[PDB]
RNA sequence: CCGGCCGGGAACUCAAAGGAGACUGCCAGUGAUAAACUGGAGGAAGGUGGGGAUGACGUCAAGUCAUCAUGGCCCUUACGACCAGGGCUACACACGUGCUACAAUGGCGCAUACAAAGAGAAGCGACCUCGCGAGAGCAAGCGGACCUCAUAAAGUGCGUCGUAGUCCGGAUUGGAGUCUGCAACUCGACUCCAUGAAGUCGGAAUCGCUAGUAAUCGUGGAUCAGAAUGCCACGGUGAAUAC
RNA sequence: AAGAACCUUACCUGGUCUUGACAUCCACGGAAGUUUUCAGAGAUGAGAAUGUGCCUUCGGGAACCGUGAGACAGGUGCUGC
């Protein structure tokens, strides 16, 4: 129950046991049994060490919790630092990708301080 | 020999041919049980085989098309009513009674304009 | 869409006795056809007893 | 309505067991417009209310209907300034519903796992007098029979059957 | 502003359409434009010609318009050339060729597309409102109509405030299916602005 | 071996000259099957009715399309000129194939 | 993310940047092709994307080359 | 009690949305609990006309008045309010 | 409706008919996966800003073609929903009428 | 080759032209022997059978001079005409109409049953290969009861999840793509990987709905190069209640 | 509004045209049309080649294109009171 940086849920299947890693979902966590050689429906509990070691380096592929952290951080703060129209809806918290302003917003708002 | 009935309810139509034979009935090559007898009202299609009796006396060929599962199955409940017709009315005489031989001609509305799914209009409301 | 509700024959009873509770002494505002405006009297003289009976 | 002594339809009896009270009862908790799945829950609920009582399941979910099926049931009025309740009897075709009402939504509530086994535990403490839906019975006989100084005037259920 | 065209709720019961051509999806359209410019065409050229309703036809990569007109001699003019100096402008702005017939009303103070352009140029040249639009309904009830409405809009006179006057005489009955109403309506383009005209004319029941 | 379908907007027109091609091809030659229905295409138009605001109120419309079969069966050199030269009934559209 | 194949210019940036190249460093280019792309030929150049009333000048920096001209150049003004 | 003014040709400046607020607020607290408050300004070439429509818990109701300036039209809509509220509360008293 | 418009209309059809049709092949040929994808088709996606840009079939508006009003258009009938009212009632629209089920 | 697949058949579904049928026609009672009402029979349907179209005289000097037409007024080297770029998509906030949820009557995975209506020629686009996928290449067929869109879904059987912000919810944001169109930055749709917000059923106030209705489930059309959570249609499942 | 990236589009900033983008009347030239270059954001302006029948009245009769004088054209500008 140490992969990655965390992996501690138990008591859970395996392929959604997974997922509690910041860098997989249900996609390349089924990938992750699949190329591990694993069933998808088995217990964290009911891994051994030897299968559980051969998961560890599995994961070790695919980008995982801190360099995508810094990743992201890297991507978001490269275009506040270009200062484009994304970066500069992202140096002022509004909607990046061109949604409605005049009503919703309100994700990207938060709440409604007025 | 054969006899025939046609019914149809709800746009679901059933083509009936009752023979005297077994207790069996086919409806579109399938058997009963493995074409819906498990499902949603399996009852009625032997519903009017029960006013009347059926037990090994006479086998069904239906072929019912169209519609959804209750309504092919109240299409063959007019069918096999509509096949006893050489049982006469000695029979419909008192399958008058318990329904059976109405159409039940209520269909489905068309959508009226303005309104959303016919009766349904779209809340002028005050908050 | 259906038809009236107890054709004016027990519709001619309670009217006769809201109106029989309600005040309306008159006795004077029935129907005119024998089987309606008999108990329009009916349940105006059935009122004047639940009017003795409450304030 | 004003008019309209309506041309009354009836229903399709039960499939497993012949009763169209049952059939009413999956129509009441036939949320949805889905009456397949409703029926599953009933004869889920069915079964274990008879291996969770012994005796038979028709007789089993009867006699934990009639511990919940009311008498007198309040109707509020308004006269003047005051706006008390005034004890009408129930008539019969409106008492078993107005008891079946309270049983799916008292299983509603109570939340265990499943809803056969929040139905069948309901029915079972509506067996036992003890659960959700004897206390809403016994609220509406209290406060009929509180309230019970009231016969009067036109409004409601002439002379007798 | 609450009516239905009294001649439209009528098309497939009593009255027949002013077009009888068949076109696929294709050429529908255009089918129609055409269709559209050659009453326009016609409906400006013969403008004194008195021309009751004009009916299209399209056989066979062919057209024909039937002219309804109450004075037809002013139509075919002198010994015919008129029929063929309209049939030259429909082919050229329809498709070639053209047979353009007459079919002329014997009665035109029972048709209500005569009847509202007789008021309009009235109304054009300043007559009172009232003498024209109950002359129309005397001189439609004393030759054998039914029924007739005729109904003016607008300024009507010069005033400031727009009315509406209608001097029904019979029987009208718009809501009959089966009913014959001949329904149609005409403009006045006066001085003080436009007035409106509309005349109905019932004449039987089937 | 011919197949005539024919497309028209008035069921009482298209059953007029389909009375003028069975008494063609039965007059001269013979085997005809009949002349055939076929499903009418409704092309349904609404419309809004106003010239501007008041959008419940609208206009609903059909056009009819009705289609109507002949199948000759055995092709006479009569028949297939007696096809041609007669075409009237403008209103409604004749297709032949061979 | 969008055009599968080869980014966008026009012949009027295009060429107009091949002239200007070769021809040294120059006066800030007035562009009002803002749905182009920018491509790695142009960096080091004071462009004037036009934004609709303006012909607003930027530096090509190395990072801007996989956007267009007019990512750039803010039309609305807030505040 | 939110109040929506609106304006059809007359320009809403905000020394008139100050005092119809105010004339409003005062008349709310008068006479009943109002939930919410619409404002039309109307102007055709003579007339300053108002209208309001207040939805209240019995239900809608509303009020027009003409003036010569705008603010007498308000003012004369604000009393035909009060007027009608006063009809709507003991309506609703009744006792 | 603006004759001017109504005009810039007809012109967005001419050079529509005119251009493409004829030089669609810069598009539909060209820019194509072949062993072709070399600097012609950098040539052809830089060759399609040399045509005049109201020579597209996408800058057409399909306008009514007795009003020539932008909005609420039938492609069936050329029309818009006022002026196929207007003929509909009036009987020009061949076998239209108004339908009810 | 058990596929209506093939000879064949014209019964049946169906197509859609013509007819028949329902009119208080018959019976019993009530009623001024009247109109009518209540109940019964027969019948597919019984009291204007269900639904639609149909909107009287008028009101609101309601809406539209930006569909059009038109009286008057105003501009006519500009309030007219052409082009590029932008804006109509801005956002401290307020209101209205909807979609998706808050889950176990459920989520997910596998297997599998049953519709009606419609559209299609610079269009709909099989099959077969490549791609996780949106899709791409080749390419038949069809101006269509044939061909295509086009696998209906809810349902059903099996397995799992065990009541948690959870295997609920799918917002937001990052990366990578596809398609359309000269051109997806402002501002398109969709796909894939990742991210995993509010939300645990909503105070005061308020709306629709009487039966194939409400409530849910999917499908199609128009407008359209592309762009429906809207509109207009169609079917599936299908209640409660009216003293 | 039965579907605003351009168009739509009516609004804004700039770049231009004036009997005009659309219609008629008068005169003068030219077949119309078609391929390509330069400049410019494009409108536009400059070109480069190609192209020539319908009736003999023949400077034409057409269709089409340019320049010139106005009569005008145009206006989604105001008034739905």
């Amino acid at each position: 129950a140490r992969i990655a940086g965390i992996n501690i849920p138990d008591h859970k299947h395996a392929v959604i046991a997974l997922t509690s890693i910041y860098g997989v979902g249900k996609t390349r966590s089924k990938a992750i049994l699949a190329a591990a050689g694993i069933a998808e429906d088995v217990k964290i509990s009911e891994l051994s060490e030897g299968q559980i070691d051969t998961l560890r380096d599995e994961v070790a592929k695919f980008v995982v919790e801190g360099d995508l952290r810094r990743e992201i951080s890297m991507s978001i703060k490269r275009l506040m630092d270009l200062g484009c129209y994304r970066g500069l809806r992202h140096r002022r918290g509004l909607p990046v990708r061109g949604q409605r302003t005049k009503t919703n917003a309100r994700t990207r708002k938060g709440p409604r301080k007025p | 020999n054969q006899y025939y009935g046609t019914g149809r309810r709800k746009s679901s139509a059933a083509r009936v041919f009752i023979k005297p034979g077994n207790g069996k009935i086919v409806i579109n090559q399938r058997s009963l049980e493995q074409y819906f007898g498990r499902e949603t009202a399996r009852m009625v299609v032997r519903q009017p085989l029960e006013l009347v009796d059926m037990v090994e006396k006479l086998d069904l060929y239906i072929t019912v098309k169209g519609g959804g599962i209750s309504g092919q199955a109240g299409a063959i409940r007019h069918g096999i009513t509509r096949a006893l017709m050489e049982y006469d009315e000695s029979l419909r005489s008192e399958l008058r009674k318990a329904g059976f031989v109405t159409r039940d001609a209520r269909q489905v509305e068309r959508k009226k304009v303005g309104l959303r799914k016919a009766r349904r209009r779209p809340q002028f409301s005050k908050r | 869409m259906k038809r009236q509700k107890r054709d004016r024959l027990e519709r001619a009873h309670q009217r006769g006795y809201q109106a029989g509770i309600a005040g309306r002494s008159k006795e004077m505002c029935p129907y005119q056809t024998l089987n309606q405006r008999s108990q329009w009297l009916g349940g105006w003289r059935e009122a004047m007893a639940d009017r003795v009976v409450m304030a | 309505p004003r008019r309209r002594v309506i041309g009354q339809r009836k229903i399709l009896p039960d499939p497993k067991f012949g009763s169209e009270l049952l059939a009413k009862f999956v129509n009441i908790l036939m949320v949805d417009g889905k009456k397949s799945t409703a029926e599953s829950i009933v004869y889920s609920a069915l079964e274990t209310l008879a291996q969770r009582s012994g005796k038979s399941e028709l007789e089993a979910f009867e006699v934990a209907l009639e511990n919940v099926r009311p008498t007198v049931e309040v109707k509020s009025r308004r006269v003047g300034g005051s706006t008390y309740q005034v004890p009408v009897e129930v008539r019969p075709v409106r008492r078993n519903a107005l008891a079946m009402r309270w049983i799916v939504e008292a299983a509603r509530k109570r939340g265990d796992k499943s809803m056969a086994l929040r139905l069948a535990n309901e029915l079972s403490d509506a067996a036992e007098n003890k659960g959700t839906a004897v206390k809403k019975r016994e609220d509406v006989h209290r406060m009929a029979e509180a309230n019970k100084a009231f016969a009067h005037y036109a409004w409601l259920s002439l002379r007798s059957a | 502003g609450q009516k239905v065209h009294p001649n439209g709720i009528r098309l497939g019961i009593v009255k027949p359409w002013n077009s009888t051509w068949f076109a696929n999806t294709k050429e529908f359209a255009d089918n129609l434009d055409s269709d559209f410019k050659v009453r326009q065409y016609l409906t400006k050229e013969l403008a004194k010609a008195s021309v009751s309703r004009i009916v299209i036809e399209r056989p066979a990569k062919s057209i024909r318009v039937t002219i309804h007109t109450a004075r037809p001699g002013i139509v075919i003019g002198k010994k015919g050339e008129d029929v063929e100096k309209l049939r030259k402008v429909v082919a050229d702005i329809a498709g070639v060729p053209a047979q353009i017939n007459i079919a002329e009303v014997r009665k035109p103070e029972l048709d209500a597309k005569l009847v509202a352009d007789s008021i309009t140029s009235q109304l054009e040249r300043r007559v009172m409102f009232r003498r024209a639009m109950k002359r129309a309904v005397q001189n439609a009830m004393r030759l054998g109509a039914k029924g007739i409405k005729v109904e003016v809009s607008g300024r009507l006179g010069g005033a400031e405030i727009a009315r509406t006057e209608w001097y029904r005489e019979g029987r009208v009955p718009l809501h009959t299916l089966r009913a014959d109403i001949d329904y149609n309506t005409s403009e006045a383009h006066t001085t003080y602005g436009v007035i409106g005209v509309k005349v109905w004319i019932f004449k039987g029941e089937i | 071996r011919i197949r005539i379908r024919l497309k028209a907007f008035d069921h009482r027109l298209i059953d007029q000259a389909t009375a003028e091609i069975v008494e063609t091809a039965k007059r001269t030659g013979a085997q005809v099957r009949g002349p055939i229905p076929l499903p009418t295409r409704k092309e349904r138009f609404t419309v809004l009715i106003s010239p501007h605001v008041n959008k419940d109120a609208r206009d609903q419309y059909e056009i009819r399309t009705h289609l109507r079969l002949v199948d000759i069966v055995e092709p006479t050199e009569k028949t297939v000129d007696a096809l041609m030269r007669l075409d009237l009934a403008a209103g409604v559209d004749v297709q032949i194939s061979l | 993310r969008s055009l599968k194949k080869g980014p966008f210019i026009d012949l009027h940036l295009l060429k107009k940047v091949e002239k200007a190249v070769e021809s040294g460093d120059k006066k800030p280019l007035r562009t009002w092709s803002r749905r182009s792309t920018i491509f790695p030929n142009m960096i080091g150049l004071t462009i004037a994307v036009h934004n609709g009333r303006q012909h607003v000048p930027v530096f090509v920096t190395d990072e801007m080359v996989g956007h267009k001209l007019g990512e750039f150049a803010p039309t609305r003004t807030y505040r | 009690m939110q109040l929506n003014i609106t304006g059809n040709n007359v320009e809403i400046t905000e020394a008139l949305r100050e005092f119809v607020t105010a004339k409003f607020a005062k008349l709310e607290q008068y006479f009943d609990r109002i939930n919410q408050v619409y404002v039309v300004l109307k102007v055709e070439k003579v007339t300053h006309t108002s209208d309001a429509t207040l939805h209240v818990d019995g239900g809608e109701l509303h009020a027009s008045a003409e003036g010569q300036d705008m603010y007498a039209a308000i003012d004369g809509l604000i009393d035909k309010l009060a007027r009608q509220l006063t009809k709507h509360k003991d309506k609703l008293k009744q006792h | 409706a603006k004759q001017s418009m109504k005009a810039r209309e007809v012109k967005r059809v001419a050079l529509a008919d005119k251009y493409f049709a004829k030089r669609a092949e810069l598009k539909a040929i060209i820019s194509d996966v072949n062993a072709a994808s070399d600097e012609d088709r950098w040539n052809a996606v830089l060759k399609l800003q040399t045509l005049p840009r109201d020579s597209s079939p996408s800058r057409q508006r399909n306008r009514c073609r007795q009003t020539g009003r932008p909005h609420g258009f039938l492609r069936k009938f050329g029309l818009s929903r006022i002026k196929v009212r207007e003929a509909a009632m009036r009987g020009e629209i061949p076998g239209l009428k108004k339908a009810s089920w």
